[PDB]
Protein backbone atom coordinates (compact mmCIF):
# COMPACT_ATOMS: atom_id res chain seq x y z
CA UNK A 1 0.00 0.00 0.00
CA UNK A 2 2.62 2.46 0.61
CA UNK A 3 4.54 1.47 -1.78
CA UNK A 4 1.57 2.09 -4.53
CA UNK A 5 0.88 5.39 -2.43
CA UNK A 6 4.16 6.58 -3.34
CA UNK A 7 4.63 5.59 -6.86
CA UNK A 8 0.88 7.00 -7.77
CA UNK A 9 1.47 9.90 -5.57
CA UNK A 10 5.10 10.74 -7.91
CA UNK A 11 2.65 9.71 -10.94
CA UNK A 12 -0.56 12.38 -10.36
CA UNK A 13 2.55 15.00 -9.14
CA UNK A 14 3.67 14.65 -12.20
CA UNK A 15 0.80 14.23 -14.68
CA UNK A 16 -0.63 17.42 -16.72
CA UNK A 17 -4.64 16.59 -16.35
CA UNK A 18 -6.39 13.88 -15.80
CA UNK A 19 -7.14 12.95 -19.58
CA UNK A 20 -3.19 12.10 -19.33
CA UNK A 21 -3.09 10.05 -16.54
CA UNK A 22 -2.12 6.45 -16.51
CA UNK A 23 -1.97 5.89 -20.01
CA UNK A 24 1.42 5.69 -21.38
CA UNK A 25 4.49 3.64 -20.70
CA UNK A 26 5.52 4.75 -17.66
CA UNK A 27 6.80 3.22 -14.28
CA UNK A 28 3.97 3.16 -12.26
CA UNK A 29 1.76 2.56 -15.40
CA UNK A 30 4.08 -0.88 -16.09
CA UNK A 31 3.50 -1.44 -12.21
CA UNK A 32 -0.16 -1.03 -12.50
CA UNK A 33 -0.02 -3.66 -15.56
CA UNK A 34 1.73 -5.83 -13.53
CA UNK A 35 -0.58 -5.64 -10.75
CA UNK A 36 -3.27 -6.27 -13.01
CA UNK A 37 -1.89 -9.37 -14.15
CA UNK A 38 -0.12 -11.27 -10.91
CA UNK A 39 -3.95 -9.97 -9.22
CA UNK A 40 -6.29 -10.96 -11.74
CA UNK A 41 -4.84 -13.61 -14.37
CA UNK A 42 -6.80 -16.11 -12.57
CA UNK A 43 -10.53 -13.96 -12.17
CA UNK A 44 -9.80 -12.81 -15.25
CA UNK A 45 -9.76 -16.21 -17.22
CA UNK A 46 -11.93 -18.06 -14.87
CA UNK A 47 -14.23 -14.99 -16.12
CA UNK A 48 -13.72 -14.71 -19.73
CA UNK A 49 -12.94 -18.54 -20.92
CA UNK A 50 -16.25 -20.22 -20.86
CA UNK A 51 -17.78 -17.16 -22.78
CA UNK A 52 -14.69 -17.34 -25.23
CA UNK A 53 -15.99 -21.61 -25.70
CA UNK A 54 -19.87 -20.25 -26.27
CA UNK A 55 -18.47 -18.04 -28.81
CA UNK A 56 -15.79 -20.41 -30.51
CA UNK A 57 -17.85 -23.72 -30.14
CA UNK A 58 -21.69 -23.49 -31.28
CA UNK A 59 -22.18 -19.90 -31.90
CA UNK A 60 -19.37 -19.92 -35.27
CA UNK A 61 -20.91 -21.80 -37.62
CA UNK A 62 -23.19 -19.74 -39.25
CA UNK A 63 -21.25 -17.52 -41.20
CA UNK A 64 -21.56 -14.89 -38.12
CA UNK A 65 -19.40 -11.65 -38.61
CA UNK A 66 -18.64 -8.31 -36.81
CA UNK A 67 -17.47 -6.73 -39.61
CA UNK A 68 -19.26 -3.08 -39.14
CA UNK A 69 -16.80 -1.21 -41.44
CA UNK A 70 -18.53 -0.59 -44.65
CA UNK A 71 -15.37 -0.31 -46.33
CA UNK A 72 -13.85 -3.81 -45.57
CA UNK A 73 -17.74 -4.90 -45.80
CA UNK A 74 -18.05 -8.36 -47.34
CA UNK A 75 -20.51 -8.23 -50.80
CA UNK A 76 -22.44 -11.48 -48.89
CA UNK A 77 -22.28 -9.64 -45.71
CA UNK A 78 -25.25 -7.66 -44.04
CA UNK A 79 -23.93 -4.35 -41.85
CA UNK A 80 -27.28 -4.74 -39.61
CA UNK A 81 -27.03 -8.42 -38.42
CA UNK A 82 -23.14 -7.92 -37.83
CA UNK A 83 -24.12 -4.68 -35.51
CA UNK A 84 -26.87 -6.94 -34.01
CA UNK A 85 -24.64 -9.81 -33.32
CA UNK A 86 -21.89 -7.42 -32.17
CA UNK A 87 -24.01 -5.25 -30.03
CA UNK A 88 -25.75 -8.78 -28.49
CA UNK A 89 -22.73 -10.24 -27.29
CA UNK A 90 -21.26 -7.02 -26.31
CA UNK A 91 -24.15 -6.81 -23.97
CA UNK A 92 -23.96 -10.30 -22.80
CA UNK A 93 -19.93 -9.82 -21.81
CA UNK A 94 -20.76 -6.22 -20.35
CA UNK A 95 -23.54 -7.84 -18.48
CA UNK A 96 -21.34 -10.71 -16.91
CA UNK A 97 -18.35 -7.99 -16.68
CA UNK A 98 -20.77 -6.07 -14.00
CA UNK A 99 -21.79 -8.89 -12.77
CA UNK A 100 -18.48 -10.24 -11.88
CA UNK A 101 -18.13 -7.46 -8.93
CA UNK A 102 -18.06 -10.93 -6.55
CA UNK A 103 -15.67 -12.80 -7.51
CA UNK A 104 -13.03 -9.60 -7.94
CA UNK A 105 -10.32 -10.52 -5.39
CA UNK A 106 -9.69 -8.46 -2.68
CA UNK A 107 -5.58 -7.75 -3.06
CA UNK A 108 -6.26 -6.16 -6.18
CA UNK A 109 -9.61 -4.27 -4.73
CA UNK A 110 -7.44 -2.45 -2.15
CA UNK A 111 -4.69 -2.04 -4.73
CA UNK A 112 -7.43 0.06 -6.84
CA UNK A 113 -9.17 1.43 -3.42
CA UNK A 114 -5.40 3.15 -3.09
CA UNK A 115 -5.55 4.44 -6.73
CA UNK A 116 -8.58 5.83 -5.90
CA UNK A 117 -7.47 7.56 -3.08
CA UNK A 118 -4.42 8.56 -4.50
CA UNK A 119 -6.54 10.38 -7.98
CA UNK A 120 -8.98 11.52 -5.64
CA UNK A 121 -6.22 13.62 -3.75
CA UNK A 122 -5.64 15.43 -6.81
CA UNK A 123 -8.69 15.21 -8.84
CA UNK A 124 -11.65 14.84 -5.99
CA UNK A 125 -14.56 15.19 -8.95
CA UNK A 126 -14.90 11.86 -11.63
CA UNK A 127 -11.61 10.19 -9.99
CA UNK A 128 -13.41 6.67 -10.38
CA UNK A 129 -13.32 7.74 -14.12
CA UNK A 130 -9.38 7.20 -14.41
CA UNK A 131 -9.79 4.41 -11.79
CA UNK A 132 -12.16 2.40 -14.53
CA UNK A 133 -10.56 3.58 -17.68
CA UNK A 134 -7.12 1.98 -16.41
CA UNK A 135 -8.89 -1.32 -15.78
CA UNK A 136 -10.03 -1.21 -19.71
CA UNK A 137 -7.25 -0.17 -21.16
CA UNK A 138 -4.45 -2.06 -19.37
CA UNK A 139 -5.98 -5.25 -17.59
CA UNK A 140 -9.24 -6.38 -19.45
CA UNK A 141 -9.33 -5.17 -23.19
CA UNK A 142 -5.65 -6.61 -24.30
CA UNK A 143 -6.91 -9.95 -22.62
CA UNK A 144 -10.11 -9.74 -24.94
CA UNK A 145 -7.52 -8.69 -27.92
CA UNK A 146 -5.20 -11.60 -27.66
CA UNK A 147 -6.95 -14.03 -25.42
CA UNK A 148 -4.37 -17.01 -26.83
CA UNK A 149 -1.32 -14.67 -26.02
CA UNK A 150 -2.94 -14.08 -22.26
CA UNK A 151 -3.04 -17.60 -21.64
CA UNK A 152 -7.10 -17.46 -21.33
CA UNK A 153 -7.92 -19.80 -24.66
CA UNK A 154 -5.39 -22.75 -25.84
CA UNK A 155 -5.15 -21.98 -29.28
CA UNK A 156 -6.21 -18.43 -31.34
CA UNK A 157 -9.10 -17.39 -32.54
CA UNK A 158 -10.57 -17.88 -35.76
CA UNK A 159 -9.75 -14.36 -37.66
CA UNK A 160 -13.85 -13.12 -38.14
CA UNK A 161 -13.86 -13.49 -33.67
CA UNK A 162 -10.51 -11.36 -33.74
CA UNK A 163 -11.92 -8.30 -35.77
CA UNK A 164 -14.56 -8.83 -33.38
CA UNK A 165 -13.07 -8.61 -30.20
CA UNK A 166 -10.68 -5.73 -31.46
CA UNK A 167 -14.02 -3.90 -32.25
CA UNK A 168 -14.88 -5.23 -28.22
CA UNK A 169 -11.81 -3.36 -27.32
CA UNK A 170 -12.71 -0.23 -28.63
CA UNK A 171 -16.08 -0.04 -27.62
CA UNK A 172 -15.77 -1.13 -23.92
CA UNK A 173 -13.03 1.65 -24.06
CA UNK A 174 -15.47 4.02 -25.40
CA UNK A 175 -17.77 2.94 -22.48
CA UNK A 176 -15.61 2.97 -19.94
CA UNK A 177 -13.37 6.39 -20.50
CA UNK A 178 -17.15 7.89 -20.79
CA UNK A 179 -16.81 9.21 -24.08
CA UNK A 180 -18.38 8.45 -27.11
CA UNK A 181 -17.02 8.07 -30.41
CA UNK A 182 -15.97 10.86 -32.42
CA UNK A 183 -13.36 9.50 -35.01
CA UNK A 184 -14.60 6.93 -36.46
CA UNK A 185 -18.30 7.47 -38.77
CA UNK A 186 -18.70 3.63 -38.92
CA UNK A 187 -18.36 3.36 -35.04
CA UNK A 188 -21.31 5.98 -34.35
CA UNK A 189 -24.10 3.73 -34.39
CA UNK A 190 -23.07 2.19 -30.94
CA UNK A 191 -23.04 5.79 -29.28
CA UNK A 192 -26.43 5.27 -28.06
CA UNK A 193 -25.44 2.16 -26.27
CA UNK A 194 -22.20 3.11 -24.62
CA UNK A 195 -24.24 5.89 -23.29
CA UNK A 196 -26.72 3.51 -21.93
CA UNK A 197 -23.92 1.32 -19.93
CA UNK A 198 -21.95 4.54 -18.72
CA UNK A 199 -23.57 4.07 -15.86
CA UNK A 200 -23.87 0.61 -15.56
CA UNK A 201 -19.94 0.55 -16.14
CA UNK A 202 -19.30 3.23 -13.38
CA UNK A 203 -21.30 1.53 -10.71
CA UNK A 204 -19.31 -1.30 -10.99
CA UNK A 205 -16.17 0.89 -10.76
CA UNK A 206 -17.30 2.67 -7.91
CA UNK A 207 -18.12 -1.01 -6.04
CA UNK A 208 -14.63 -1.93 -6.84
CA UNK A 209 -12.70 1.04 -6.09
CA UNK A 210 -14.66 0.90 -2.00
CA UNK A 211 -12.97 -0.79 0.40
CA UNK A 212 -2.26 -13.36 -0.29
CA UNK A 213 0.98 -14.98 -2.11
CA UNK A 214 3.64 -16.95 -2.11
CA UNK A 215 7.55 -15.28 -1.03
CA UNK A 216 10.37 -14.13 -3.85
CA UNK A 217 12.19 -16.43 -5.27
CA UNK A 218 16.27 -16.64 -6.68
CA UNK A 219 16.23 -12.93 -8.24
CA UNK A 220 19.35 -11.46 -7.69
CA UNK A 221 18.74 -7.96 -6.68
CA UNK A 222 22.40 -7.51 -6.24
CA UNK A 223 23.18 -6.83 -10.61
CA UNK A 224 20.47 -4.63 -10.56
CA UNK A 225 21.46 -2.47 -7.69
CA UNK A 226 25.30 -2.31 -8.63
CA UNK A 227 25.11 -1.60 -12.30
CA UNK A 228 22.98 1.72 -11.11
CA UNK A 229 25.26 2.25 -8.48
CA UNK A 230 27.21 5.11 -9.97
CA UNK A 231 24.41 8.14 -9.71
CA UNK A 232 22.21 6.69 -6.80
CA UNK A 233 24.67 8.20 -3.78
CA UNK A 234 24.73 11.41 -6.77
CA UNK A 235 20.73 12.00 -6.56
CA UNK A 236 19.34 13.35 -3.91
CA UNK A 237 21.82 7.89 5.61
CA UNK A 238 21.00 6.05 2.94
CA UNK A 239 23.80 6.18 1.00
CA UNK A 240 26.02 5.95 4.07
CA UNK A 241 24.00 2.49 5.04
CA UNK A 242 24.17 1.56 1.20
CA UNK A 243 27.73 1.66 1.34
CA UNK A 244 28.16 0.06 4.32
CA UNK A 245 25.29 -3.14 2.47
CA UNK A 246 28.30 -3.00 -0.43
CA UNK A 247 31.09 -3.61 1.12
CA UNK A 248 29.45 -6.20 3.28
CA UNK A 249 29.02 -8.16 0.10
CA UNK A 250 31.32 -9.51 -2.06
CA UNK A 251 30.64 -8.92 -5.58
CA UNK A 252 30.46 -11.89 -8.06
CA UNK B 1 -13.49 14.77 -48.45
CA UNK B 2 -10.72 12.05 -48.96
CA UNK B 3 -8.98 14.00 -51.22
CA UNK B 4 -7.82 17.03 -48.89
CA UNK B 5 -6.58 13.74 -46.45
CA UNK B 6 -5.21 12.52 -49.75
CA UNK B 7 -3.87 16.08 -50.37
CA UNK B 8 -2.44 16.15 -46.62
CA UNK B 9 -0.57 12.73 -47.29
CA UNK B 10 1.57 14.28 -50.08
CA UNK B 11 2.63 16.91 -48.22
CA UNK B 12 3.54 14.43 -45.21
CA UNK B 13 5.66 12.67 -47.97
CA UNK B 14 7.05 16.37 -49.03
CA UNK B 15 7.91 17.25 -45.50
CA UNK B 16 10.08 13.25 -44.91
CA UNK B 17 11.68 14.08 -48.32
CA UNK B 18 12.69 17.55 -46.85
CA UNK B 19 14.02 16.28 -44.08
CA UNK B 20 17.56 14.95 -45.88
CA UNK B 21 17.26 18.52 -47.50
CA UNK B 22 21.20 19.72 -47.93
CA UNK B 23 20.00 23.39 -46.43
CA UNK B 24 20.07 23.18 -42.66
CA UNK B 25 16.98 25.65 -42.64
CA UNK B 26 14.61 24.11 -44.49
CA UNK B 27 15.27 20.89 -42.39
CA UNK B 28 14.45 23.22 -39.33
CA UNK B 29 11.28 24.60 -40.95
CA UNK B 30 10.26 21.35 -41.76
CA UNK B 31 10.49 19.68 -38.24
CA UNK B 32 9.21 23.25 -37.14
CA UNK B 33 5.95 22.48 -39.62
CA UNK B 34 5.01 19.67 -38.00
CA UNK B 35 2.77 21.29 -34.94
CA UNK B 36 0.39 22.28 -37.49
CA UNK B 37 -0.58 19.29 -38.78
CA UNK B 38 -1.11 18.02 -35.04
CA UNK B 39 -3.19 20.72 -33.91
CA UNK B 40 -5.40 20.38 -37.27
CA UNK B 41 -5.54 16.75 -36.49
CA UNK B 42 -6.58 17.56 -33.09
CA UNK B 43 -9.48 20.00 -34.27
CA UNK B 44 -11.01 17.86 -36.79
CA UNK B 45 -11.83 15.61 -33.89
CA UNK B 46 -7.98 11.86 -29.97
CA UNK B 47 -4.28 9.34 -30.90
CA UNK B 48 -5.65 7.27 -33.05
CA UNK B 49 -7.39 9.69 -35.29
CA UNK B 50 -4.02 10.90 -36.47
CA UNK B 51 -1.55 8.42 -37.79
CA UNK B 52 -0.05 7.16 -34.59
CA UNK B 53 2.96 9.59 -34.93
CA UNK B 54 1.46 12.37 -32.44
CA UNK B 55 3.55 12.24 -29.44
CA UNK B 56 7.15 11.89 -32.00
CA UNK B 57 5.74 14.83 -33.59
CA UNK B 58 5.31 16.46 -30.37
CA UNK B 59 9.14 15.55 -30.18
CA UNK B 60 9.94 16.98 -33.44
CA UNK B 61 8.32 20.36 -31.86
CA UNK B 62 10.20 19.80 -29.04
CA UNK B 63 13.54 19.46 -30.27
CA UNK B 64 12.80 21.68 -33.33
CA UNK B 65 12.75 25.14 -31.45
CA UNK B 66 16.01 24.18 -29.11
CA UNK B 67 19.30 24.48 -30.55
CA UNK B 68 20.80 26.12 -34.50
CA UNK B 69 24.37 24.78 -34.99
CA UNK B 70 25.82 22.74 -37.97
CA UNK B 71 24.74 19.92 -39.29
CA UNK B 72 26.11 16.92 -38.17
CA UNK B 73 24.00 17.25 -34.93
CA UNK B 74 20.96 18.20 -36.30
CA UNK B 75 21.08 15.37 -38.62
CA UNK B 76 21.89 13.09 -35.41
CA UNK B 77 19.03 14.24 -34.40
CA UNK B 78 16.63 13.68 -37.27
CA UNK B 79 18.35 10.06 -37.52
CA UNK B 80 17.15 9.65 -33.57
CA UNK B 81 13.91 10.75 -34.32
CA UNK B 82 13.49 9.05 -37.60
CA UNK B 83 14.42 5.74 -35.62
CA UNK B 84 11.92 6.80 -32.51
CA UNK B 85 8.59 6.96 -34.93
CA UNK B 86 7.74 3.30 -34.46
CA UNK B 87 4.81 3.50 -36.79
CA UNK B 88 3.55 2.48 -40.86
CA UNK B 89 2.11 5.88 -41.45
CA UNK B 90 1.70 5.15 -45.62
CA UNK B 91 3.20 8.64 -46.39
CA UNK B 92 6.13 7.48 -44.09
CA UNK B 93 6.03 4.29 -46.12
CA UNK B 94 5.82 6.32 -49.49
CA UNK B 95 8.66 8.79 -48.23
CA UNK B 96 10.95 5.40 -47.72
CA UNK B 97 9.81 4.18 -50.99
CA UNK B 98 10.61 6.83 -53.69
CA UNK B 99 13.57 8.10 -51.80
CA UNK B 100 15.01 4.79 -52.26
CA UNK B 101 14.13 4.65 -56.05
CA UNK B 102 15.82 8.31 -56.44
CA UNK B 103 18.95 6.53 -54.18
CA UNK B 104 19.92 4.16 -56.60
CA UNK B 105 20.40 7.03 -59.42
CA UNK B 106 22.13 8.93 -56.55
CA UNK B 107 24.41 6.10 -55.84
CA UNK B 108 24.72 5.24 -59.34
CA UNK B 109 25.33 8.75 -60.56
CA UNK B 110 28.49 8.94 -57.64
CA UNK B 111 29.59 5.40 -59.07
CA UNK B 112 29.87 6.45 -62.62
CA UNK B 113 31.30 17.00 -56.18
CA UNK B 114 31.73 17.36 -52.69
CA UNK B 115 28.31 18.43 -52.32
CA UNK B 116 27.07 15.40 -53.75
CA UNK B 117 28.63 13.13 -51.65
CA UNK B 118 27.24 15.29 -48.78
CA UNK B 119 23.65 15.17 -50.11
CA UNK B 120 24.41 10.90 -51.06
CA UNK B 121 25.68 10.56 -47.47
CA UNK B 122 22.60 12.11 -46.06
CA UNK B 123 20.24 10.33 -48.18
CA UNK B 124 22.15 7.41 -46.64
CA UNK B 125 21.11 8.41 -43.12
CA UNK B 126 17.81 9.56 -44.05
CA UNK B 127 16.94 5.75 -45.77
CA UNK B 128 18.73 3.76 -42.16
CA UNK B 129 17.25 6.40 -40.12
CA UNK B 130 13.55 4.80 -41.05
CA UNK B 131 12.60 1.80 -39.64
CA UNK B 132 11.16 0.90 -42.75
CA UNK B 133 8.50 -1.53 -41.69
CA UNK B 134 7.84 -4.63 -43.53
CA UNK B 135 5.66 -6.35 -41.33
CA UNK B 136 10.91 -6.93 -50.49
CA UNK B 137 12.30 -3.35 -51.06
CA UNK B 138 13.94 -2.56 -48.13
CA UNK B 139 16.21 -5.87 -48.48
CA UNK B 140 16.92 -4.63 -51.83
CA UNK B 141 18.36 -1.54 -50.38
CA UNK B 142 20.24 -3.86 -47.87
CA UNK B 143 21.53 -6.13 -50.11
CA UNK B 144 22.94 -2.95 -52.19
CA UNK B 145 24.57 -1.81 -49.49
CA UNK B 146 26.83 -4.73 -48.37
CA UNK B 147 27.58 -5.02 -52.13
CA UNK B 148 28.21 -1.58 -51.61
CA UNK B 149 30.95 -1.48 -48.57
CA UNK B 150 33.39 -3.35 -50.52
CA UNK B 151 33.43 -0.71 -53.01
CA UNK B 152 36.69 -2.12 -54.73
CA UNK B 153 37.91 0.49 -57.71
CA UNK B 154 36.54 3.86 -57.37
CA UNK B 155 37.83 7.12 -57.57
CA UNK B 156 36.66 8.74 -54.29
CA UNK B 157 37.27 5.16 -53.00
CA UNK B 158 37.51 5.11 -49.01
CA UNK B 159 34.94 8.22 -48.67
CA UNK B 160 32.16 6.09 -49.36
CA UNK B 161 33.43 3.05 -46.81
CA UNK B 162 34.22 4.77 -43.63
CA UNK B 163 31.37 6.57 -43.69
CA UNK B 164 29.39 3.58 -44.88
CA UNK B 165 31.15 1.98 -41.96
CA UNK B 166 29.59 4.78 -39.53
CA UNK B 167 26.10 5.09 -40.39
CA UNK B 168 25.43 1.38 -40.48
CA UNK B 169 27.06 1.06 -37.50
CA UNK B 170 25.52 3.48 -35.71
CA UNK B 171 22.40 4.57 -37.18
CA UNK B 172 20.03 1.72 -38.05
CA UNK B 173 16.67 0.47 -36.44
CA UNK B 174 16.95 -1.74 -33.83
CA UNK B 175 13.84 -3.86 -35.34
CA UNK B 176 16.34 -3.83 -38.42
CA UNK B 177 19.13 -5.93 -37.08
CA UNK B 178 17.89 -9.44 -37.56
CA UNK B 179 17.98 -8.72 -41.52
CA UNK B 180 21.27 -7.28 -41.20
CA UNK B 181 22.74 -10.44 -39.11
CA UNK B 182 21.20 -12.91 -41.42
CA UNK B 183 22.36 -11.06 -44.51
CA UNK B 184 25.79 -11.41 -42.90
CA UNK B 185 25.63 -14.84 -42.38
CA UNK B 186 25.11 -15.90 -45.70
CA UNK B 187 27.22 -13.76 -47.32
CA UNK C 1 51.56 11.94 26.26
CA UNK C 2 50.73 14.34 29.85
CA UNK C 3 54.37 14.99 30.12
CA UNK C 4 54.49 16.51 26.68
CA UNK C 5 52.75 19.23 28.07
CA UNK C 6 55.59 21.24 29.70
CA UNK C 7 57.42 22.41 26.84
CA UNK C 8 54.70 22.94 24.54
CA UNK C 9 55.28 23.27 20.88
CA UNK C 10 52.20 23.47 18.56
CA UNK C 11 52.48 20.87 15.83
CA UNK C 12 53.84 17.56 17.94
CA UNK C 13 56.27 16.38 15.02
CA UNK C 14 58.31 19.42 16.66
CA UNK C 15 58.14 18.22 20.10
CA UNK C 16 61.11 16.71 21.61
CA UNK C 17 59.64 13.39 22.20
CA UNK C 18 57.99 12.88 19.34
CA UNK C 19 59.96 10.14 17.83
CA UNK C 20 59.62 8.32 21.34
CA UNK C 21 55.94 8.15 20.92
CA UNK C 22 56.16 7.01 17.37
CA UNK C 23 58.17 4.61 18.12
CA UNK C 24 56.18 3.19 21.01
CA UNK C 25 52.77 3.72 18.90
CA UNK C 26 54.49 0.82 16.20
CA UNK C 27 54.93 -1.20 19.80
CA UNK C 28 50.87 -0.80 20.13
CA UNK C 29 50.13 -1.94 16.03
CA UNK C 30 52.79 -4.73 16.40
CA UNK C 31 51.05 -5.79 19.63
CA UNK C 32 47.22 -4.88 18.85
CA UNK C 33 46.51 -8.41 17.34
CA UNK C 34 44.61 -11.02 19.09
CA UNK C 35 43.44 -9.11 22.13
CA UNK C 36 47.34 -9.08 23.38
CA UNK C 37 46.75 -5.51 24.67
CA UNK C 38 43.84 -6.33 27.13
CA UNK C 39 40.64 -4.16 26.00
CA UNK C 40 38.34 -5.60 27.84
CA UNK C 41 40.12 -3.25 30.81
CA UNK C 42 41.95 -0.35 28.87
CA UNK C 43 39.74 0.50 26.16
CA UNK C 44 38.88 4.02 27.19
CA UNK C 45 42.48 4.86 27.70
CA UNK C 46 43.50 3.16 23.98
CA UNK C 47 40.68 5.65 22.19
CA UNK C 48 42.29 8.48 24.02
CA UNK C 49 45.77 7.65 22.02
CA UNK C 50 43.59 6.79 19.43
CA UNK C 51 41.40 10.47 19.30
CA UNK C 52 45.10 12.08 19.94
CA UNK C 53 47.08 10.49 17.08
CA UNK C 54 45.05 10.47 14.02
CA UNK C 55 46.39 11.52 10.74
CA UNK C 56 49.70 12.13 12.46
CA UNK C 57 53.70 11.88 10.97
CA UNK C 58 54.37 10.01 8.13
CA UNK C 59 52.54 7.95 5.50
CA UNK C 60 53.08 5.04 7.58
CA UNK C 61 52.26 5.55 11.03
CA UNK C 62 49.03 6.98 9.49
CA UNK C 63 48.21 3.93 8.15
CA UNK C 64 48.98 2.19 11.34
CA UNK C 65 47.04 4.15 13.30
CA UNK C 66 44.06 3.19 11.22
CA UNK C 67 45.25 -0.65 11.48
CA UNK C 68 45.19 0.07 15.15
CA UNK C 69 41.83 1.03 15.40
CA UNK C 70 40.22 -2.15 13.06
CA UNK C 71 42.38 -4.60 14.92
CA UNK C 72 41.07 -2.71 18.40
CA UNK C 73 37.58 -3.41 17.06
CA UNK C 74 38.19 -6.59 15.91
CA UNK C 75 39.71 -8.13 19.04
CA UNK C 76 36.51 -6.14 20.51
CA UNK C 77 34.57 -8.80 18.70
CA UNK C 78 36.11 -11.62 19.06
CA UNK C 79 36.77 -11.07 23.01
CA UNK C 80 35.34 -13.67 24.97
CA UNK C 81 35.56 -12.29 28.75
CA UNK C 82 32.80 -9.98 27.61
CA UNK C 83 30.43 -11.93 26.41
CA UNK C 84 28.70 -9.56 24.63
CA UNK C 85 24.60 -9.88 23.13
CA UNK C 86 23.96 -10.69 19.59
CA UNK C 87 22.76 -7.12 18.62
CA UNK C 88 25.80 -5.39 19.60
CA UNK C 89 27.86 -8.07 17.69
CA UNK C 90 26.10 -7.39 14.58
CA UNK C 91 26.78 -3.51 14.95
CA UNK C 92 30.23 -4.11 16.04
CA UNK C 93 30.21 -6.76 12.87
CA UNK C 94 29.00 -3.45 10.58
CA UNK C 95 31.42 -0.87 12.21
CA UNK C 96 34.27 -2.98 10.81
CA UNK C 97 33.10 -2.71 7.30
CA UNK C 98 32.25 0.97 8.05
CA UNK C 99 35.77 1.45 8.73
CA UNK C 100 37.17 -0.35 6.35
CA UNK C 101 35.42 2.25 3.55
CA UNK C 102 37.28 4.73 1.68
CA UNK C 103 35.88 7.28 3.44
CA UNK C 104 37.65 6.64 6.10
CA UNK C 105 40.64 6.55 4.74
CA UNK C 106 40.31 9.89 3.38
CA UNK C 107 39.57 10.43 7.36
CA UNK C 108 42.58 9.12 8.53
CA UNK C 109 44.42 10.97 5.78
CA UNK C 110 45.20 7.74 3.52
CA UNK C 111 43.97 8.79 0.31
CA UNK C 112 46.52 7.62 -2.02
CA UNK C 113 47.57 4.28 -0.91
CA UNK C 114 45.14 1.63 -1.81
CA UNK C 115 46.20 -1.13 1.28
CA UNK C 116 47.10 0.49 4.59
CA UNK C 117 48.56 -2.86 5.81
CA UNK C 118 51.18 -3.03 2.58
CA UNK C 119 52.86 0.79 3.66
CA UNK C 120 52.04 -0.44 7.39
CA UNK C 121 55.24 -2.59 7.13
CA UNK C 122 57.10 -1.60 4.39
CA UNK C 123 60.19 -0.19 6.15
CA UNK C 124 54.70 17.09 2.48
CA UNK C 125 52.03 16.30 5.10
CA UNK C 126 48.42 16.98 3.87
CA UNK C 127 46.87 19.19 6.93
CA UNK C 128 44.37 17.94 9.14
CA UNK C 129 40.49 18.73 9.15
CA UNK C 130 39.54 19.09 12.73
CA UNK C 131 35.59 18.19 11.29
CA UNK C 132 37.07 15.04 10.60
CA UNK C 133 38.34 14.12 14.08
CA UNK C 134 34.58 15.18 15.35
CA UNK C 135 32.82 11.93 12.74
CA UNK C 136 35.86 10.24 14.10
CA UNK C 137 35.15 10.39 17.62
CA UNK C 138 31.10 10.52 17.06
CA UNK C 139 32.07 6.90 15.50
CA UNK C 140 34.31 5.65 18.25
CA UNK C 141 31.57 7.32 20.57
CA UNK C 142 28.81 5.22 18.98
CA UNK C 143 30.98 1.81 19.28
CA UNK C 144 31.86 2.18 22.68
Amino acid sequence: YQLLWNMFSKEVELADSMQTLFRGNSLASKIMTFCFKVYGATYLQKLLDPLLRIVITSSDWQHVSFEVDPTRLEPSESLEENQRNLLQMTEKFFHAIISSSSEFPPQLRSVCHCLYQVVSQRFPQNSIGAVGSAMFLRFINPAIVSPYEAGILDKKPPPRIERGLKLMSKILQSIANHVLFTKEEHMRPFNDFVKSNFDAARRFFLDIASDFISDGNVLALHRLLWNNQEKIGQYLRPFDKMATLLAYLGPP
Amino acid sequence: PPICRQAQTKLEVALYMFLWNPDTEAVLVAMSCFRHLCEEADIRCSVHNLLPNYNTFMEFASVSNMMSTGRAALQKRVMALLRRIEHPTAGNTEAWEDTHAKWEQATKLILNDTDSLQEWINMTGFLCALGGVCLTPVSKFMDRLLSLMVCNHEKVGLQIRTNVKDLVGLELSPALYPMLFNKLKNT
Amino acid sequence: IDKTCLSPTPTLEQHLMWDDIAILARYMLMLSFNNSLDVAAHLPYLFHVVTFLVATGPLSLRASTHGLVINIIHSLCTCSQLHFSEETKQVLRLSLTEFSLPKFYLLFGISKVKSAAVIAFRSERETFALTSLETVTEALLEIM
